[PDB]
RNA sequence: CUGACUGGGGCCUGUAGAGCACUGAUAGGGCUAGGGGGCCCACCAGCCUACCAAACCCUGUCAAACUCCGAAGGGUCCCAG
RNA sequence: CGCCUCCUAAAAGGUAACGGAGGCGCCCAAAGGUCCCCUCAGGCGGGACGGAAAUCCGCCGGAGAGCGCAAGGGUAGAAGG
RNA sequence: UCCCCCGUGCCCAUAGCGGCGUGGAACCACCCGUUCCCAUUCCGAACACGGAAGUGAAACGCGCCAGCGCCGAUGGUACUGGGCGGGCGACCGCCUGGGAGAGUAGGUCGGUGCGGGGGA
């Protein structure tokens, strides 16, 4: 789907001021424009959790414009785990590199055997026209076992959308589960004490 | 990645420039030999001479000898006297050596 | 390294130096020199260069020798080892192949005595 | 070429047993041989010296067919 | 248990614990993480205790990700000695951990299973923790 | 300097005065060093020979 | 330069068949011989009889060119090897001597090889160069059984302007290089 | 009148922070030598591995004696108070 | 217990502890002066004896080699051969 | 003064790797030879000399491609000079001035000085 978001312009307000008014500081750019924006933090969050960096948000700018953007960058407060800034990349009619979700289809057999579907990539970075964003890219993982894997080479892509990461890059894998019946061997596991690396006339 | 030609050119020419004298640079092709005197601080050529210029004859060694006197002739008329001989990637021998001996015959001090 | 792939000694008679070629014994020595009419008693030194090339040509073209003799005789042994026949089982162990007893002796095919 | 260190190459007459004369260059003005390219079995197509055999085994035995049928 | 296979030096100086995490602050592998709320040296024994508790709750199934490694050698003088006469003997290894870090992630398990295993794990650790779910903010990192 | 690596004087072969002190490895250079050095009495260069210190 | 059957055979018979077989559009694109390198990797005359001059005098007769010493870049415990020790010979044959050597090689030397099956066709550099080995030195006409003592072979590099194996196989086989397969 | 301090200007720096390009550490995954294990073989090669795992890569990290980066400041000279 | 190198040392210099790590008490007659020439380690492919590694050929390869010996700095446009 | 080539510098990869295409009148290479000066721990490969049939194949030069490599904002953050607070502490905040690195947008298949040869 296609989401919307009121956005506003800023000039000399301080970010800390904005963030205590419940507003999330931002920036908008492409090869033609660059503008300091903000978006009401509660309204942004409700949009971003649905529309990560895959689907389009159109920013209803207060000057009457409405610009089609992808979120390009979200800076988090490493301490508090909270969005602290957004990059809004304003789309044009030319292609773009973006992330598109991977939608893992089917139930792996090595998962039925007890394994765990390790989904190394939940999206793939893929160049595609903006008039042409797929909702996702289905992936058949039903025939994987322990420890089989998929790669971007096995990605069957829809029309008008080309891989922009190396197809040799693993995307899914099925590993063995955690098992208690290994604890006793791992607990009774003598460890050779660490080795310093020889310095001087010894090497 | 440099050649033995490029490292040589650099090496002899780095030592020449350290002395700070005007350098009598010589270029030598399969056919012609070219010589210009260069102020490295202003990065400018002061006076030139070549077999291609004067349209000199045949035997490359005597041809190089005459471009040397010719380089000298105009050189001294411009106040140039002392100089440093830049053999670049060339061994001081034959053609390049003939240009030197002729340039000295003119009165270039080196 | 003249004939025939080997270099037969001088200072000796041809017939006897021809034995010093894999594939030629006394018999094939007195069947070569007679065919190309060179006295068997003639010393390899005193060989005429025409005599030599007549001695070369006969033995090199009528009989399998040196390399190629060693070649097939291996394949003969190779194939017995592969078709799983009892002569091949004795080859795949190094054991005597021609009926001999093995309680004692058989030191030629076994080599020196492996103690215990 | 440096001088004093190199053995002179001169016109040379090689001679093989098959009457082949090579108009080459060498350090010995006249060398013999017992073989040359003009006679070697590998070179001369397949002058299969002796055993142009067929083997003849392992079916060519055929001594004989007189067993009953 | 976890410790460097080998090192360039046997004894690190103590250093400080000021500031928020350098990195490791977003869920990067699994579905739920255990985030550190205050700084500490996390010993290897603590890390192992928290792991074993998570596999023991999972009984069989799921996958534990450990995103902290104890590489700092921890030193202690023998008991009842005076100061001086050189640095004490390395007696263990710790992972410096600062506010924001995701020490452990889990995958392959029900929400109740991850919330619970991660809770039990927290109790083994010398600090406060929160339990976080892989977010879109995490994906955007 | 050690037992093998000795200290030694250089004596001007002409006027015979020692003008220089140096060292050598008498296992590596077992022969008496001969060196052209400047002699300040002769006031010219002269061969100097190693002479016991 | 000298008149040599091989050199002449290159220009008259080998050059135009190559143009044919590949369709070059410049005369310099056609494969040429650049050099042949011979190297007795002796390694036996290290601390043993360092008068390997016996083989230097041997190669000088084969090539007509005095080979140069090869010495070790490092010491090696297991080879009894010390840095700088003489361990072989190398001689770079070009032009007329390269042609004259290959001529006798393809004519006389290769056939005298014990149980000659032909050159190993999968020994092409990958870059369009070729290398072969030898286990003896009597293989050549200039080394008579009398004057020789020990058995030493050599390594041979035949370097070509051809960029590929496929082109280089064509040049060498056209010149008369007997390939087993 | 040169001083502490201060203005402006130049030059020197490798810390805080950060980073992983080097030297080391490092969890997992991919890949892929060498090993361990299993079918098959001793006739020399094969086939399978939810086993340990080199090197490479990928995601994610660590370091007083790591640095592709790199502040604030600090130092010093000139002119000015 | 003197001397050298690194860190601690808070980006000038300096800075302590019975703080963390290593070295020196030599050596070279060339391993010194100058002139000339030369360019490594390593990886892939190829080559008798010949291997992980001896020597040879090709391609890639800015310096990860080398610089007598610790460590640091420096360094192929050489201080290396 | 305008384009092309040849020298020789400056900036110091926005200048590189790779791919493609193009250039021989001129110039530059290779080239043609090794008598001669000179040269090879062997080799006219290199260095060097005398040449001028050929070729732009190699090298060089010039365009073009962003796969790599290199360069890279803006915004926000870390850190911080100076000034203040808080916590039992490990530590955490605020004011003022400064302000990264990573990353994002994006840039780049060089720019320029001097002399010489040719071209209008
Ligand atoms: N503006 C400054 N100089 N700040 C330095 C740090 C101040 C204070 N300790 C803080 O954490 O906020
Ligand atoms: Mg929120
Ligand atoms: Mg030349
Ligand atoms: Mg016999
Ligand atoms: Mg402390
Ligand atoms: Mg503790
Ligand atoms: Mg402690
Ligand atoms: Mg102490
Ligand atoms: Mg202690
Ligand atoms: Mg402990
Ligand atoms: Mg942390
Ligand atoms: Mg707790
Ligand atoms: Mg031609
Ligand atoms: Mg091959
Ligand atoms: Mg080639
Ligand atoms: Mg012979
Ligand atoms: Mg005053
Ligand atoms: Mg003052
Ligand atoms: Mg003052
Ligand atoms: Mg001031
Ligand atoms: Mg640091
Ligand atoms: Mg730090
Ligand atoms: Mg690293
Ligand atoms: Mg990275
Ligand atoms: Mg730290
Ligand atoms: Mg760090
Ligand atoms: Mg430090
Ligand atoms: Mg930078
Ligand atoms: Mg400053
Ligand atoms: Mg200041
Ligand atoms: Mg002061
Ligand atoms: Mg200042
Ligand atoms: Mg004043
Ligand atoms: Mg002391
Ligand atoms: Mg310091
Ligand atoms: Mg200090
Ligand atoms: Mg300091
Ligand atoms: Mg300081
Ligand atoms: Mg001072
Ligand atoms: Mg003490
Ligand atoms: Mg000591
Ligand atoms: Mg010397
Ligand atoms: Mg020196
Ligand atoms: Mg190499
Ligand atoms: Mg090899
Ligand atoms: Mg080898
Ligand atoms: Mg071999
Ligand atoms: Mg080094
Ligand atoms: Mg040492
Ligand atoms: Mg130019
Ligand atoms: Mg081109
Ligand atoms: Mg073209
Ligand atoms: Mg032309
Ligand atoms: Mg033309
Ligand atoms: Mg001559
Ligand atoms: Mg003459
Ligand atoms: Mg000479
Ligand atoms: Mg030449
Ligand atoms: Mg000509
Ligand atoms: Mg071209
Ligand atoms: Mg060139
Ligand atoms: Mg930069
Ligand atoms: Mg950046
Ligand atoms: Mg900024
Ligand atoms: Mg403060
Ligand atoms: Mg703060
Ligand atoms: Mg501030
Ligand atoms: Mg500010
Ligand atoms: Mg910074
Ligand atoms: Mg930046
Ligand atoms: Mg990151
Ligand atoms: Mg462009
Ligand atoms: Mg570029
Ligand atoms: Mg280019
Ligand atoms: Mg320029
Ligand atoms: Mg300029
Ligand atoms: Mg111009
Ligand atoms: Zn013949
Ligand atoms: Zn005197």
């Amino acid at each position: 789907m296609e989401y919307r978001l009121k956005a506003y312009y800023r000039e000399g307000e301080k970010p800390s001021a904005l963030r205590r008014a419940g507003k999330l500081p931002g920036v908008m750019y492409n090869r033609h424009l660059n503008r300091k924006v903000y978006v009401d933090l509660v309204e942004f969050d409700k949009v971003f959790r649905q529309a990560s960096i895959h689907h389009v948000i159109v920013l209803e700018l207060p000057d009457g414009q409405s610009l089609p953007t992808l979120v390009r960058q979200v800076n988090l407060d490493k301490r508090r785990r909270r969005p602290e800034h957004v990059d809004f990349f304003v789309l044009s009619d030319e292609p773009v590199e973006m992330y598109v979700p991977l939608r893992f289809v089917g139930t792996p057999a090595g998962v039925r055997a007890g394994g765990v579907l390790q989904e190394i990539h939940r999206d793939i970075l893929v160049k595609v026209s903006p008039r042409n964003i797929p909702e996702f890219i289905e992936v058949d993982v039903s025939g994987l076992e322990i420890g089989d894997s998929l790669h971007a080479s096995d990605l069957k892509l829809p029309p008008g959308v080309e891989l922009a990461v190396s197809p040799e890059e693993t995307i899914a894998a099925v590993v063995p589960p955690e098992d208690v019946e290994k604890l006793a061997e791992e607990a009774a596991a003598e460890v050779a004490e660490p080795e310093v690396i020889k310095k001087g006339k010894e090497e | 990645r440099l050649t033995a030609y490029e490292r040589r050119k650099f090496r002899v020419r780095n030592r020449i420039k350290r002395t700070g004298r005007l350098r009598l640079s010589v270029f030598r092709s399969l056919k012609h030999i070219y010589a210009q005197i260069i102020d490295d601080e202003k990065g400018v050529t002061l006076v030139s001479a070549s077999s291609l210029a004067l349209k000199l004859k045949g035997n490359k060694t005597e041809v190089a000898r005459q471009v040397g006197r010719a380089l000298a002739e105009k050189a001294l008329a411009l106040g140039i006297k002392q100089v440093a001989f830049d053999r670049g990637p060339y061994k001081y021998h034959g053609r390049v050596k003939a240009l030197a001996e002729g340039a000295r015959e003119g009165g270039l001090e080196f | 390294a003249r004939i025939a792939g080997v270099e037969i000694p001088r200072n000796k008679r041809v017939d006897v130096a021809l034995t010093y070629i894999y594939g030629i014994g006394k018999a094939r020595a007195k069947e070569a020199l007679e065919k190309t009419g060179i006295n068997p008693a003639t010393r390899v030194k005193d060989l005429t260069e025409a005599e030599v090339v007549r001695l070369r040509e006969y033995v090199e073209n009528t009989w399998k020798l040196e390399g190629e003799l060693r070649a097939e005789v291996a394949a003969n042994i190779k194939r017995l080892m592969d078709i799983g026949c009892y002569r091949g089982l004795r080859h795949r162990r190094g054991l005597p192949v021609r009926g001999q007893r093995t309680r004692t002796n058989a030191r030629t095919r076994k080599g020196p005595r492996k103690t215990v | 070429m440096k001088e004093g260190i190199h053995p002179k190459l001169v016109p040379a007459r090689i001679i093989c047993g098959c009457g082949n004369v090579i108009e080459t260059y060498s350090t010995k003005p006249e060398i013999y041989v017992e073989v040359c390219s003009k006679c070697h079995p590998f070179y001369t197509g397949q002058q299969r010296f002796v055993d142009t055999e067929g083997r003849v085994e392992r079916f060519q035995r055929r001594y004989g067919d007189s067993y009953r049928k | 248990m976890l410790m460097p296979r080998r090192m360039k030096y046997r004894k690190q100086q103590r250093g400080r614990l000021k500031g928020a995490t350098k990195g490791g602050d977003y869920v990067a592998f699994g579905d739920y993480g255990l985030v550190a709320l205050e700084p500490a040296w996390i010993t290897a024994q603590q890390i192992e205790a928290a792991r074993v508790a998570m596999v023991r709750h999972f009984r069989r199934g799921g996958k534990i990700f450990i995103r902290i490694f104890p590489d700092k050698p921890y030193t202690k003088k023998p008991l009842e000695v005076r100061m001086g006469k050189g640095k004490g003997n390395v007696e263990g290894y710790v992972a410096v951990v600062k506010p924001g870090r995701v020490m452990f992630e889990v995958a392959g398990v029900t929400e109740e299973q991850a919330m619970e295993a991660l809770r039990i794990a927290g109790h083994k650790l010398p600090i406060k923790t929160k339990i976080v779910r892989r977010d879109a903010y995490d994906e955007a990192q | 300097a050690s037992e093998v690596r000795i200290k030694l004087l250089l004596e001007c072969t002409e006027c015979k005065r020692r003008n220089y002190a140096t060292e050598k490895n008498k296992r590596n250079t077992p022969n008496k060093l001969e060196l052209r050095k400047y002699c300040p009495w002769c006031r010219k260069h002269t061969v100097h020979r190693e002479v016991k210190i | 330069p000298l008149d040599v059957a091989l050199k002449r055979k290159y220009y008259e018979e080998v050059r135009p068949e190559l143009i044919r077989r590949f369709g070059y559009q410049n005369v310099w694109e056609v494969p040429r011989l650049e050099k042949v390198v011979i190297n007795q990797g002796l390694g036996e005359a290290k601390e043993d009889a360092r008068i390997l001059e016996k083989a230097a005098q041997e190669l000088a007769l084969i090539t007509g060119q005095k080979p140069a010493v090869t010495r070790a870049k490092k010491s090696i415990s297991n080879f009894k090897l010390r840095k700088g020790m003489p361990i072989g010979l190398r001689v770079t044959l070009r032009r007329d001597r390269m042609w004259i050597f290959l001529e006798k090689l393809l004519n006389v030397a290769l056939p005298r090889i014990r149980d000659f099956r032909g050159l190993n066709p999968n020994s092409f550099d990958g870059r369009g160069n070729y290398n072969l080995g030898l286990r003896e030195q009597l293989i050549f006409p200039e080394i008579t059984y009398d004057m020789v003592d020990a058995l030493r072979g050599m390594d041979i590099a035949v370097v070509t302007t051809a960029e590929t194996d496929e082109e280089a196989r064509a040049l060498l086989e056209l010149l008369g290089f007997p390939f087993r397969k």
